[PDB]
């Protein structure tokens, strides 16, 4: 419907130049600020409102109301294309996955989704009212909702698999595999050019302390 | 070659047959029929006989039989058999040691920065700590299916100790 090269670029405006007064009428860059630590990996959720995006676009509150997941993932892009302008530190490694992400980047000075550590979440606009589990209709699919309900039934955190990382055996390169679908097909044998042509036989080996999991729940929300 | 696995020091069914000529006695009428000047009409006809007779026999070890054998051979079959468990004992330490006191899904990883691998990359090594003492790259590797003309040449038969009775007739033959 709308062209999201330029969706991106009005996010990125958006994020840059929206401001709100805190305290004694100074100016914050809320938005800004929140930049900076995700940057340096201060912060890692980053609750973007559509109350604050209403300020200056309703037309794009609508379009994130409407299309929700497509402007997520619009949103994580621009945020993930930011933050290089916002870097002034270097970070404090504390993840293995730090570690491993530390050497990879200076291996390829001698995976733009598993060099994502963030995650944005809509905060929904006020006037979107909230509804009760049964008003959840199937004209809602797809579509930014509040919802009401009790809370019956929550799963133990299970790390539930984003970019898998595999290792070669026989050309020592790494081979990556972002996870989408709620089921994934490992793989098992090399697909690089020096494995493929040689036919060296080479096959991969899932490394856990290279790949991306994030924590996961379940739960079930029954009605008052 | 259902029943050609018997094992040594046992009455095979060509055994048998050599007993069975050995106590008709026709073995003495080879006997004349090759020291006759008379019927030497026969000759190749006996020597086949003889030939189809001593098939499976040695000669060194055939004229090395004689009365005492009983206890040598079983003292050689008890100490042949310490000497493979030995063998097989100290083989089974080796690979004992080589891999490790781990289970094999005990995972962990390692780079071996000297060692480039098929790229420009260093080696990458998943097959456990153990390994890289005695290390080598055809650790994982299938062998090569030789083909049907270069396959070698195979020995056609094992050999084993016929009956101590039929070795016996044979030597005094
Ligand atoms: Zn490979």
């Amino acid at each position: 419907l709308k062209d999201y090269a330029l969706e991106k670029e009005k996010v990125k405006k958006f994020l840059q130049e929206f401001y709100q007064d805190d305290e004694l009428g100074k100016k914050q860059f809320k938005y800004g600020n929140q930049l900076v630590r995700l940057a340096h990996r201060e912060q890692v959720a980053l609750y973007v409102d559509l109350d604050d995006v209403a300020e200056d676009d309703p037309e794009l509150v609508d379009s994130i109301c409407e299309n929700a997941r497509r402007y997520a993932k619009l949103f994580a892009d621009a945020v993930q294309e930011l933050l290089p302008q916002y870097k002034e530190r270097e970070v404090v490694n504390k993840d293995v996955l730090d570690v491993y992400i530390e050497h990879r980047l200076m291996m390829e000075q001698r995976p733009a989704e598993l060099m994502r550590r963030f995650e944005l979440y809509f905060q929904g606009p006020s006037s979107n009212k909230p509804r009760v589990i049964r008003e959840v209709r199937a004209d809602s699919v797809g579509k930014l909702v509040t919802v009401r309900g009790i809370v019956t039934r929550v799963s133990e955190v299970k790390p539930k698999m984003v970019v898998a990382t595999y290792t070669c055996d026989q050309c020592g390169a790494e081979t990556y595999q972002p996870i989408q679908s709620p089921t994934f097909m490992p793989l098992i044998m090399c697909p690089s050019q020096e494995c493929q042509t040689n036919r060296s036989g080479g096959r991969l080996y899932l490394q856990t302390r290279g790949s991306r999991f994030i924590k996961f729940q379940e739960m079930k929300m029954q009605e008052h | 070659l259902d029943q050609e696995k018997k094992i040594d020091d046992d009455a095979s069914a060509h055994d048998q047959l050599l007993w069975a000529i050995h106590l008709s006695g026709l073995d003495d009428l080879l006997l004349f029929l090759a020291s006759s000047s008379a019927e030497e009409q026969w000759s190749l006809h006996v020597l086949e006989i003889v030939s189809l007779m001593f098939r499976d026999q040695n000669p060194e070890q055939l004229a090395g039989v004689g009365q005492g054998r009983l206890a040598q051979e079983r003292s050689a079959d008890f100490a042949e058999l310490e000497v493979l468990r030995q063998r097989e004992m100290a083989e089974k330490k080796t690979r004992a040691l080589q891999r490790g006191n781990r289970h094999s899904r005990f995972g962990g990883s390692y780079i071996v920065q000297g060692l480039k691998s098929i790229g420009e990359r260093d080696l990458i090594f998943h097959k456990g700590l153990h390994n890289l003492r005695n290390y080598s790259s055809d650790l994982g590797k299938q062998p090569k299916k030789v083909p049907k003309r270069r396959q070698a040449a195979r020995e056609l038969s094992i050999q084993r100790r016929s009956a101590l009775n039929v070795r016996l007739f044979l030597r005094d033959f």
